[PDB]
């Protein structure tokens, strides 16, 4: 969000946000599908990897292109810039490819139903299946996996290049004004590594957040249309949208109660950082001078690094009991909701696995906030250091 | 292929019976082995099946609790056990085999069936008589002779003419039941030059009570 | 239970002609087979899953269809194909057979031959007597027999059995038996077995004399 | 491997190696199980969480104590040390807890079969099961999961403390001898950062590797005793040991071939480190004194930082196509080996899941080498820097 990259870090982000909201409101619920009325959008969707050329998708490709084109054009005219192509359109393309990979996930999900139905028939009545059907199932699965491989490789290439352009941009901006910036302590260190660490970390966290929201939004309608085969929840009885309610509560409440019981940790980490840095500086004097060693003071500084840095090792069992309990109970809470339905024999092996996989995919793609802890330790420190290193 | 069903079998009301069907020429791990019942109303019914590779069975829900099917892949075989026989279990039971793995050739082959008869009366032995034409009837170019067996129980009875050497021009009628007795006849039509020029006789055997009687049709 | 309804339950033909049968299901099956049982023998497939002919059988048998209505066609029926044809569905786990349609073969008319056999000598010793009259090689299958004693009608105490249709010449047969004790057999002199048939409007009569032999 | 901690970094590692191998050989194949003959070793093992006190495990616990006690006594009397207790017994206990958690994994795997067999029976016939049985199944699973949670939490606490004790040991050694060590440039960076980074990275890599080997040894015999049901593999035909051979080949060739296609990478990483350091060091001089800016010089240095920093983003597609192909085929290769066996109807739903889970757990425990780039990038740099920082 600096000045050299990203035309104006003020109105740009707000304008982009409200424009995204306007476009989504027009398409999703305001009845955008009536463009599918003008053209012959059949609305029926295959299961193989021939999914991604039918008009049902191709319309959406065209509409995404048009929205980004208009938004980028306005800013090209209103406030010109140098890295404008990377800054606007590269971000557009990264958003779009992330959505595409989510769609691949949905396709493989919808494929698990026929395969397992076939296996159930092959186990219960062996004269109805012949092996070529198994081989065709494997054929279509590999048909999808190939497209997943190619897109993933190309996307990683592009993301890395975009990040390096961020680095070269803020490097040029800082190094153009070296002389006024010359006398601050440790200029070389900042302009040598903080630029890369800040850019790379910000990229990774932004992508992870958008990933989580898109997985959730893409998987809710499946559960809405598939919750008709599970009338009764295990104990509470009958609830109109039992499945969707249970999924939302479990996932979101799990993350919420996980990230509110471990809230004290950032302060302790920052305190440890500060005391270690004080020890560093105190030693630095003892490197050129003579009367700075002072074994007593070095002992006191080390004891400060010790007593203080056990509190972190202790207020961490609290955050590791909760995470393990949640991550273990989740292995069977997904299948705990289908006991009365299984006993009554309403679902078939194949709506069991599709639902279990829905829950598994939502959980496995919501793994960020137990591994996106970085935003609490270094990136804040790097932003504050590099802003205060700028008058 | 060869399936060899057991022999006929008479039983007493209320008892139970065990039947067997041995398969030679293939390995029963590759097939089903179901059973089928055919009452004298020629309609056919299904009873149950079994997959010998792991040992599952499935039964017609009307027939569940009455008759159970078990197998034994050591010596190729299947068995069916019917219990609480009643007046409505006079039938014929056919095994079979359906290919499920290794498809080629006839995909279904039926055994021979084992008549089952349930009642209270006891056995009896047959009584055979020759049949000869009346006097003065030898003006035609061909003559007909007959052999009559009367008053036996239960089925079946095997009748043969000249130990099977006379297989042309012979008719044999199905048996009928009359007050716990059965009866069937036969007829042979031969050229008038053959009789009484060449000896002729009807060979009858009844394995139930071990009877083997032969009589020659001696001209009057 | 998928209830298979099968029709027509009686059929007829002549050599060189063509015939059809239909086994209409009661829901989706997709799995059917067609059998053929001859008299006193065990059944035998013709068509597996309604198209694939089984091992070597004459090429005149074939059938087709899909959904819930199927048909079997015999290209040129001949003298060897008097039987009874079943159908079997398979797509559940109870499995249901069909009804069977006895098939006949027509031919030009033929008149029976009648024979009479008096009680045998060893039958005489037994304490009971028996008299029988045979009927051979006639078509079609409807016939009635008559018993007269000395020209006096007598009806009750009779047993009859029809053979199934022959398999090389397409004819029939019939047996009639009348069993009496020694007392009444010795009291009369003339016996007669009589029958009428579509071949001729004149009754066919066979008789014998007790006194002569 | 320093002199302060781990009594003698010389003969010590050879001694540990030879003793570990001798003890393993005596127990495994030499029929040490005749101790099982002395006692009433039943040899039948339940599936509940009463598994971990039967005599079969208890003999093993006592035997492990005896071995470590003897090996510890010999080095406690041959040559003493100051941190001997930590350096010997702490490492013994860490190894033991890793083994224990592997055993918990095996227990859950052995639990998978009856549950899914019960589900198959329930689906095929609504007239045989009742909900109490399902509640009991979930009961035993939670019974095990409780013990897994407790052990995992306590283990994390202990390993973190032991690592801190390593750090304090080498810090004491380095600060005891400062006067000679004072004059080496950039010593403060060394004594403040290199020690902690070194200790933590070493601990992590070592534990990951031992976990991998222990998983392999723990799961081979199960595959041997369960391969009596799968005689014929699909294409090759009939092999005496189809499953074990296929599993070993897939896992070990997957890793070996995946880490030979990506062999050039550490050289490129080192070169990038060198050019980054050169740019940094040049920038330090221009901070404190006369101009030393030289825009032509900074342009030359940056172009060298660039051109040699793109080649890493290009010799790195080769390593992602292979990885994604392997990882996406693996999802269905486990189930591709059981087409003919399912058709032949020998394996039932519940013996299929055991096999799928065996393959999945081996794969999920053989993931380290995709995350082992750190030890090929930063650990050697730290070791070379910190050894070269000693006369």
């Amino acid at each position: 969000m600096f000045k050299s990259f990203f035309p104006k870090p003020g109105t740009f982000f707000l304008s982009a946000f409200v424009w995204a909201l306007i476009a989504v409101i027009f398409w999703q619920a305001g009845g955008g599908d009536w463009v599918a009325r003008i053209t012959g959008a059949s609305g029926q969707i295959p299961i193989s990897a021939a999914r991604f050329w039918s008009l049902d998708f191709l319309i959406f490709y065209a509409y995404y292109i048009v929205c980004v084109g208009l938004f980028a054009l306005f800013w090209f005219i209103y406030s010109p810039h140098r890295w404008q192509y990377w800054s606007i359109l590269g971000t557009a393309l990264i958003i779009f490819v992330t959505w595409f990979l989510v769609e691949v996930g949905v396709a493989v999900n919808a494929w698990y139903a026929p395969f397992y139905d076939l296996i159930q028939t092959a186990l219960s009545s062996p004269h109805k299946v012949t092996i070529e059907q198994f081989y065709r199932e494997v054929g279509v699965f590999l048909g999808i996996a190939l497209i997943a491989v190619v897109i993933s490789v190309l996307n990683n290439f592009f993301v890395s290049h975009y990040v390096f352009r961020w680095r070269t941009a803020m490097n040029e901006y800082y190094m153009a004004n070296w002389q006024q910036l010359r006398h601050i302590e440790g200029a070389a260190q900042r302009v040598q590594e903080d630029t890369m660490r800040f850019a790379s970390t910000l990229e990774n966290m932004g992508v992870s957040f958008i990933n989580a929201i898109m997985t959730l939004i893409a998987f809710l309608p499946v559960l809405v249309t598939l919750s008709a085969h599970v009338p009764e929840l295990p104990i509470i009885g009958h609830i109109p949208y039992g499945l969707v309610i249970a999924a939302i509560v479990w996932s979101l409440m799990g993350t919420g109660l996980l990230a509110v019981v471990g809230i004290k940790l950032p302060g302790l980490e920052f305190k440890n950082q500060r005391v270690e840095a004080a020890y560093r500086k105190e030693l630095v004097y003892g490197e050129d001078d003579a009367t700075r060693a002072t074994p007593p003071t070095v002992r006191e500084l080390f004891s400060a690094v010790r007593k203080n840095y056990f509190r972190l090792y202790f207020h961490y069992m609290y955050f590791n009991i909760a995470r393990i309990l949640y991550l273990q109970v989740d292995n069977v809470f997904g299948l705990f909701l289908l006991f009365p339905s299984i006993v009554a024999g309403t679902i078939t092996l194949g709506l069991m696995t599709q639902i279990t996989n829905v829950f598994g995919q939502v959980r496995g793609a919501f793994q960020y906030l137990i591994n996106s802890w970085t935003t609490l330790v270094e990136l804040m420190s790097i932003y504050k250091r590099l802003r205060s290193f700028e008058h | 292929l060869k399936l060899l069903d057991s022999g006929a079998e008479l039983v007493k009301p209320g008892a139970s019976v065990k039947l067997s069907c041995t398969a030679s020429g293939f390995n029963i791990k590759d097939t089903y082995m179901y059973w089928v019942k055919q009452r004298p109303d020629q309609g056919l019914e299904w009873i149950g099946r079994i997959d010998p590779a792991n040992g599952n069975s499935k039964y017609d829900p009307k027939f569940q609790g009455k008759a159970t099917i078990t197998a034994d892949t050591s010596s190729n075989t299947a068995y069916l056990q019917v219990s609480s026989l009643t007046s409505e279990d006079t039938a014929v039971y056919y095994c079979a085999r359906w290919l499920v793995r290794g498809r080629r050739g006839t995909m279904d082959y039926w055994g021979q069936g084992t008549s089952v008869t349930v009642s209270s009366a006891k056995t009896t032995a047959p009584s055979v008589y020759p049949l000869a034409p009346v006097c003065g009837d030898t003006t035609g170019s061909s003559v007909t002779l007959g052999c009559l067996v009367k008053g036996y129980f239960p089925e079946p009875v095997t009748l043969t003419w000249n130990s099977g050497s006379l297989s042309s021009g012979v008719h044999t009628f199905p048996a009928v039941l009359q007050s716990d007795l059965y009866t069937l006849s036969s007829s042979v039509t031969v050229t008038s030059s053959t009789w009484p020029s060449q000896s002729i006789t009807c060979n009858v055997a009844h394995p139930a009570s071990s009877t083997k009687v032969d009589k020659k049709i001696e001209p009057r | 239970d998928i209830v298979m309804t099968q029709s027509p339950a009686i059929l007829s033909a002549s050599p060189g002609e063509k015939v059809t049968m239909t086994c209409r299901a009661s829901s989706s099956v997709s799995y059917m087979h067609w059998y053929q049982q001859k008299p006193g023998s065990s059944p035998k497939p013709w068509i597996y899953a309604t198209s694939n002919l089984a091992s070597g059988v004459p090429a005149r048998f074939s059938g087709s269809g899909s959904g819930t209505s199927y048909s079997l066609t015999i290209s040129r029926v001949e003298a060897e194909d008097a039987a009874t044809y079943y159908c079997q569905q398979w797509s559940s786990n109870p499995r249901t057979f069909g009804g069977g349609t006895k098939l006949e073969i027509k031919r030009a008319d033929a008149a029976p031959t009648v024979s009479i056999f008096p009680p045998s000598s060893e039958q005489l010793t037994s304490g009971g007597a028996s008299v029988v009259c045979f009927l051979n090689n006639f078509y079609p299958k409807d016939i009635n027999v008559k018993w007269k004693i000395d020209g006096s009608e007598r009806q009750n105490g009779v047993l009859n059995s029809w053979t199934d249709q022959d398999s090389k010449d397409s004819t029939y047969s019939m047996s009639s038996t009348l069993t009496l004790t020694k007392d009444e057999y010795e009291r009369h002199n003339s016996y007669t077995c009589e029958a009428t048939h579509k071949t001729s409007t004149s009754p066919i009569v066979k008789s014998f004399n007790r006194n002569e032999c």
